[PDB]
RNA sequence: GUGUGUCUGGGUGGUGG
């Protein structure tokens, strides 16, 4: 009953805020940390690990300071978190490969300034 | 009172359907009678006595 | 013709009426005796709820159906299986346990019978 | 149990509408055999569907896969080759039919009309109370939309008869059809909830069966099957002359029979028609007498039940008691049990209790693990079994101290059931100081006298708290 | 995918834990509990760095536990339609591609692929493998998939992706 | 032939300009049924029947298979053809596709396990199947045996089951075991089983071949009388009091008194048979 | 503001005895140095006494709203 | 003199003479299950299915019927755990 | 080298406090 193209979402899900994959991994990174730094605690389980090694393969960054510039500048123009977090974990070459996989972006933006954006976070990227 | 009926259809080809003493009471029997009764079947009385 | 032993009667768990899965009645067929509705009565004026509860509830009958947290309406549970179902108005996570005496789920069976839905609500 | 327990803050009532009992009943396709069973196999679709309930003992159910304790029971449904009126909202259904047009079926009073929007908001809030003030005001005769005058309903047992001042036979089909079509606002202000009371679901279009729990069997049969039966044999016979015979005399006659039939299935103790009068000699208990009785299911088994944990035997003086000690047999003490949680306090007071067994007095009948199994102290089980450990329940005999509820009927007041505490004696009564025959209105010429033995520590401590005999010499009264 | 949304979870605890440390083992016990659910809808969660609060302790009558509420914003794992995520593949059967999203199993179909990508099964490693191995489906690589269904079985999570979308992969 | 169309499968319409819809069925009729089903986002009622429609699930729900090779499992099944159908079932492993025919949402379930039954006094066995229609009981020689519930003969499980090994280690029922060798071996398991030289193990997982093993218990590692007799009380306090022994234990025994009502427990010893 | 009555009833305490009564049965830690009583509700009782029962009492005024009470805070009947 | 006035109070807080009958006492909002319990409980329970009438289980019958703890004396309150009390323990 | 099914549903009469 969901759907992506029409960018409907439920009640409970809508109102959350999306975090990249990087972010997560960095979350992930941090909650091992911790865990290595906790109070004697039992054995995790394989569903955590391979998540979280997951998000290592996926991943394209690994500074902060880059995900945090990154998140400033995605959220200055009006494109949803979903569709954000989708384009930050996959980064095409071209705006028309962006459009072609979500089929929600068709029409919200012009090819030339989502070409933009798209070269822009691929000189962002390193 | 043995009773025993048997099933329509091993180990169990009868059923037990015989009658107990009452749980809170009891007794010497000291009269048991075996008997026909009107049609004809078996019919037993049988008189338990308490002391008290 | 009356003597203690012919009266004394004790019951602490036993036979059930099929009906109802209350205790039986009387002391030949070991059954327990009666709370009555004066008994109850007389709890409340004590203000002892928990004793009346566990009186009522607990100490004669007690029972568990999962509802519908939709619709008021029992939902099929199929526990060792782990799938919990109201069909009727096509929920399958909704569904919560709630413990009732047994005589309460036969009164609204009945009502459910009888055309009224007793729609019952944790909400 | 998977889902989360939680306790119930309030009831809705409404009324089942057909298509909701249609997608409710596990019967698909509705039940169409009279005949219980078939050789013995029982019948799908027949009174003892093995997917309503659950057959024999030690049987599964379809629908669930509890046993015969744990499956709830789960309902069928028949449906009806043409509607009959429910007996029970009969009244309900003259006051609506009066209240809306016959043809028109709208409100017989606008609700658009300022001054009656006023008259219904004096009585908004209440939707009895609003229903019989526009019964009130309606007992008009034209309505706006068509002039079309409406007719005087009546009642002859289960029929109605629309008089207009011709006299026809008001069939259910047209109720169900003048009803259909009324607005959900209109139905509102009328003084009935659309969304849980809709007019057109009174008219009984689906029949709902009970499971077998509501009507279960030893081979005898509850006669709630039997009406079932009846309805059920009627209801194919219509179908057949429907499809058929089609001859309008028969069909009506036997549209008759089946409103008698689903009205006395619902309330035997209609007046001038004949009672469900079975062919045993004996008369039939419905669902009405199932539930109005002193001795019926409300005030039989909900107000008041039976109870586990009681003792009763005759009481005798004792002028050696305390006021709050009642003597009590060894056999009434060794019978019940009181739960006792196992602690590293008691671990070896409650380890001889259950090495004692059940045999000898001064010890256990169960024990309940951490797990909720419980291994009876009868079977002498192995003493692996009976190491006891933190956490376990054992259910020791009543030994002295123990707090009970002492009552002796009739529960006139306050007084008549008190806290009091166990002294194990030797003879067959209870004992009683005689000061507390005052208080009981007790006296010993054979009086027997009520004894519980409350369960759970939270109880006890209730009732040392609150009803002890020393906390209550003084009455209130 | 990854939302940051509160989650609802009750901590029904025992009496024994009732001590100076009574918050920090409802918090244990928390995360003891919350993690590796397979239930159809909210699946695994990630939520051990993070408490909004915990509510009051609600004690039971007649029961010795306590009832601890506690809201958090916590990390969900449920499916969903018309949207294309990272993914890399797990073992694959001879007809049937079986690739991985963190721990839950996807699943593809032989013939939904557009015909660029044919099985080859006289290759010696049994996987989704092209003849000019342009692009290669097999265990530990990167590729992009699409995912359209939702699954459910005996509260074992589960989902179907698809690929008929071409130029997936390495992108 | 028979139309015999089931609710919870869906359709897809051919004709007409509303083509390639697809909807849940919400009700069953005879031959015209004129259904109002739920498309995807239709704002339009459409009264079409099931004559021309074809049963196609929908993407990416469970479905049951009733007939053919796969009898009683439960299929997942994403294809939008006429003659190709393919599902990855939990039964099987090695993928076979089925025909549509043998596709619906049926009550045949094949998702189950350890539930005991008896074949013989001594010799007990582990099902593998738990279906309505078939019983399939493994054999520890490798091999399904089909059994019935008539058949079977059920006998109250005795709790006293303690299979033993020869690595000295204790074990009792409901307890995880491993062994050294086997080929699936050294995973969890249940056992419950009435011997002494062989046990079987336990798993959950698909049934073909790695869900079930056994080997000999030489390689496991770890991780009355009296009732009824008349008795003459010899001794105590109840000295030459005769009765009949109701409840006897190792030490005690409970003795129904013939001079009084009062039923007493006294020791054995001090207990004389007749 | 907390209006309700700094007394505790005897229904409070019936009740807050027998949950502490409880709960030190399912070895709940004591709050009180035990002179060696055994069963829970003398125990209860002795904390109830020392005043040292971890229970806040959650009285629900009639308009819906509520009152939190310790027991540290109330006032014993005796 | 207390119980006669709550009698009387009872019996007159509605402005008309409230009879202790079926006809004063069931013509009040009390709920539908408590007024079945009463008397006419079939009568009560039509004529609240017929009206949606719903019962917000403020009364004590209605708790007992489903066997929840009642509003009665102890269960007119809640209990919650003082987990800062609970730091002084041991 | 073990072990649970305990004839229900009505009616009539008598009796105890
Ligand atoms: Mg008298
Ligand atoms: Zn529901
Ligand atoms: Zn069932
Ligand atoms: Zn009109």
């Amino acid at each position: 009953e969901e759907d992506a193209s029409q960018l409907i979402f439920p009640k409970e899900f809508e109102t959350a805020e999306t975090l990249l994959n990087s972010e997560v991994h960095m979350l992930l990174e941090h909650r091992k940390q911790q865990n290595e730094s906790a109070e004697d605690e039992q054995e995790l389980s394989e569903v955590f690990m391979k998540t979280l090694n997951y998000t290592a393969r996926f991943s394209r960054f690994k500074n902060r300071e880059t995900i945090a510039s990154v998140r400033s500048l995605l959220l200055q123009k009006k494109l949803h978190k979903f569709e954000l977090a989708c384009l930050a974990n996959l980064c095409p070459e071209t705006a028309e490969e962006s459009k072609a996989l979500i089929p929600s972006l068709e029409g919200r933006f012009e090819d030339e300034e989502l070409q933009q954006i798209l070269d822009d976070i691929q000189t962002k990227r390193s | 009172i043995g009773k025993t009926v048997t099933l329509p259809e091993r180990r169990y080809t009868k059923r037990d359907c015989s009658t107990f003493l009452r749980t809170s009471e009891t007794g010497i029997v000291d009269q048991v009678m075996v008997t026909l009764n009107q049609e004809g079947y078996k019919f037993c009385k049988i008189r338990v006595r308490s002391v008290r | 013709k009356h003597m203690v032993d012919d009266k004394i009667h004790s019951r602490a768990r036993g036979p059930i009426q099929i009906l109802n899965r209350q205790p039986m009645e009387g002391r030949s067929r070991d059954g327990g005796l009666r709370f009555g509705e004066m008994e109850r009565d007389c709890q409340i004026a004590h203000g002892a709820a928990q004793f009346l509860r566990e009186r009522l509830f607990e100490a004669s009958d007690p029972y568990q159906v999962h509802v519908c947290n939709l619709c008021g309406i029992m939902a099929i549970a199929n526990t060792r299986t782990h799938t919990y179902e109201c069909r009727g108005c096509r929920n399958k996570t909704q569904i919560s346990l709630v413990r009732m005496p047994y005589a309460c789920k036969l009164l609204f069976q009945e009502l459910m019978s009888m055309s009224i839905a007793p729609r019952m609500m944790s909400v | 149990s998977a889902c989360p327990l939680r306790t119930i803050k309030r009831v809705q009532f409404g009324v089942l509408s057909p298509d909701e009992l249609k997608r409710m009943s596990v019967t698909e396709g509705g039940i169409k055999y009279p005949e219980t069973t078939e050789g013995g196999r029982p019948k799908l679709g027949g009174l003892m569907d093995p997917r309503q309930g659950v057959i024999e003992r030690t049987g599964r159910c379809q629908t669930c896969a509890g046993n015969m304790t744990e499956c709830p029971g789960h309902f069928g449904h028949i449906e009806l080759a043409k509607p009959v009126f429910h007996v029970g909202f009969l009244v309900k259904t003259m006051k609506v039919l009066r209240c809306v047009c016959f043809f028109c079926s709208k409100l017989l009073v606008d609700s658009n009309n300022p001054k009656i929007k006023d008259i219904l908001a004096k009585s908004k809030g209440q939707p009895k109370k609003r229903l019989t003030h526009v019964y009130d005001l309606c007992k008009k005769n034209i309505c706006g939309g068509c002039g079309r005058y409406q007719p005087r309903i009546r009642r002859s047992g289960l029929e109605l008869y629309a008089e207009w001042k011709k006299k026809i036979l008001l069939s259910p089909e047209r109720v169900h059809e003048i009803f259909k079509r009324i607005s959900d606002e209109e139905c509102f202000v009328l003084g009935m909830e659309p969304r849980y009371a809709r007019p057109e679901w009174m008219i009984v279009t689906v029949l709902p069966v009970p499971p077998l729990s509501v009507r279960p069997a030893v081979r005898n049969q509850d006669d709630l099957t039997h009406k079932l039966a009846d309805i059920v044999k009627i209801n194919n016979q219509l179908r057949r002359n429907e499809q058929n015979g089609a001859a309008a005399h028969v069909i009506a006659e036997d549209v008759k029979l089946l409103q008698f039939h689903v009205a006395t299935m619902v309330d035997n103790e209609l007046p001038g028609l004949p009672r469900a009068m079975q062919k045993s000699g004996r008369p039939l208990k419905s669902l009405k007498q199932r539930l109005k009785g002193k001795e019926g299911r409300v005030r039989g088994n909900l107000m008041g039940k039976r109870v586990d944990f009681s003792a009763r035997t005759v009481i005798t003086p004792d002028p050696n008691l305390s006021i709050d000690q009642v003597g009590v047999p060894r056999s009434i003490a060794a019978n019940m049990t009181f739960a006792e949680i196992v602690t590293p306090f008691n671990i070896d007071r409650l380890q001889e209790l259950v090495r004692r067994g059940n045999s000898q007095y001064p010890g256990a009948k169960y024990i309940i693990r951490d797990n909720g199994d419980r291994i009876d102290l009868r079977f002498h089980p192995k003493p692996s079994d009976l190491h006891l450990q933190t956490g376990y329940k054992v259910e020791r005999h009543m030994c002295d101290g123990d707090i009970v509820i002492f009552n002796r009927q009739p529960t006139l007041h306050k007084m008549s059931m008190m806290g009091h505490r166990v002294r194990i004696l030797p003879w067959s009564t209870f004992r009683l100081n005689l000061s507390v025959t005052t208080p009981y209105n007790a006296d010993f010429d054979g009086d027997e006298m009520n004894l519980h033995l409350p369960q759970s520590l939270e109880t006890r401590a209730e009732i040392q708290e609150l009803a002890m005999v020393p906390r209550m010499i003084v009455t209130p009264q | 995918m990854f939302y940051h949304i509160s989650l609802e979870h009750e901590i029904l605890l025992h009496p024994r834990y009732f001590g100076p440390n009574l918050l920090n083992t409802v918090k244990q016990k928390l995360f003891t509990e919350v993690e590796g659910t397979c239930t159809g809808k909210y699946g695994f969660v990630i939520a051990v760095t993070t408490i909004d609060n915990i509510g009051a302790g609600v004690i039971q009558p007649g029961r010795g536990f306590v009832l601890y509420p506690v809201k958090y914003k916590a990390i969900v794992f449920r499916p969903f339609k018309g949207e294309v995520v990272d993914a890399v593949v797990t073992q694959v059967n001879k007809v049937g591609l079986f690739t991985e999203i963190g721990p839950m199993s996807c699943f593809i179909s032989r013939h939904s692929i557009p015909s660029e990508m044919e099985f080859d099964p006289n290759s010696n490693p049994p996987c989704y493998k092209t003849m000019d191995e342009d692009i290669v489906i097999q265990q530990d690589d990167e590729i992009r998939l699409k995912i359209v269904g939702t699954r459910v079985d005996k509260n074992d999570i589960f989902a179907i992706g698809s690929l008929m979308d071409d130029y997936l992969g390495l992108v | 032939r028979e139309h015999n169309f089931q609710p919870g499968d869906n359709v897809e319409v051919c004709e007409g300009e509303l083509i390639n819809l697809q909807g849940k069925i919400l009700s069953v009729d005879g031959n015209k049924i004129t259904i109002m089903p739920k498309h995807e986002d239709l704002k339009d009622m459409l009264e079409f029947p099931a004559q021309e429609l074809r049963k196609y699930f929908k993407m990416g729900d469970h479905v049951k298979v009733i007939a053919g090779r796969f009898e009683g499992d439960t299929g997942l099944i994403v294809r939008v053809e006429e003659n190709f159908v393919i599902l990855f079932s939990d039964l099987t492993m090695h993928e076979l596709k089925v025909l549509p025919r043998d596709l619906q949402l049926c009550s045949e379930t094949a998702s189950g396990w350890g539930e005991l039954v008896q074949l013989d006094p001594q010799t007990v066995g582990v099902i593998v199947r738990l279906e309505r229609e078939t019983f399939q009981v493994l054999n520890m020689y490798g091999k399904v045996v089909t059994v019935r519930h008539q058949a079977v003969t059920r006998k109250k499980d005795n709790r006293f089951a303690v299979a033993l090994d020869s690595e000295q280690n204790n074990i009792h029922v409901k307890d995880i075991v491993k062994v050294i060798d086997g080929p699936h071996s050294g995973r969890e398991g249940e056992i419950r089983h009435l011997f002494r030289s062989f046990a079987f193990l336990h798993c959950k997982k698909l049934v073909e071949n790695g869900g079930m093993f056994v080997c000999k218990t030489r390689h496991l590692v770890l991780a009355n009388e009296l009732i009824g007799q008349t008795v003459r009380i010899s001794q105590g306090p109840y000295k030459g009091y005769i009765g009949v022994v109701k409840d006897a234990t190792e030490s005690t025994a409970r003795v129904e008194l013939h001079s009084t009502c009062q039923t007493i427990s006294v020791d054995r010893q001090r207990l004389t048979t007749v | 503001k907390r209006i309700t009555t700094p007394y505790m009833t005897k229904y409070e305490r019936a009740r807050v005895l027998g949950t502490r009564a409880l709960q030190i049965a399912m070895c709940a830690p004591v709050m009180v140095e035990l002179e060696g009583e055994t069963d829970p509700l003398l125990i209860a009782m002795k904390e109830l006494k020392a005043r040292k029962i971890p229970i806040i009492i959650r009285r629900y005024l009639p308009d819906g709203s509520y009152e939190d009470w310790g027991v540290d805070e109330l006032i014993i009947s005796d | 003199y207390r119980h006669l006035a709550l009698l009387c109070d009872t019996m007159t807080c509605r402005g008309h003479l409230m009879a202790i009958t079926r006809h004063g006492v069931n013509r009040q909002d009390t709920g539908p299950l408590m007024k079945c319990s009463f008397e006419e409980t079939v009568d009560v329970l039509m004529e609240a299915a017929a009206h949606g009438e719903s019962d917000p289980m403020k009364g004590v019958s209605e708790n007992i019927m489903l066997g929840q703890l009642a509003p009665a004396g102890t269960g007119c309150f809640d209990l919650l755990l003082d987990a800062e009390k609970c730091k002084y323990g041991m």
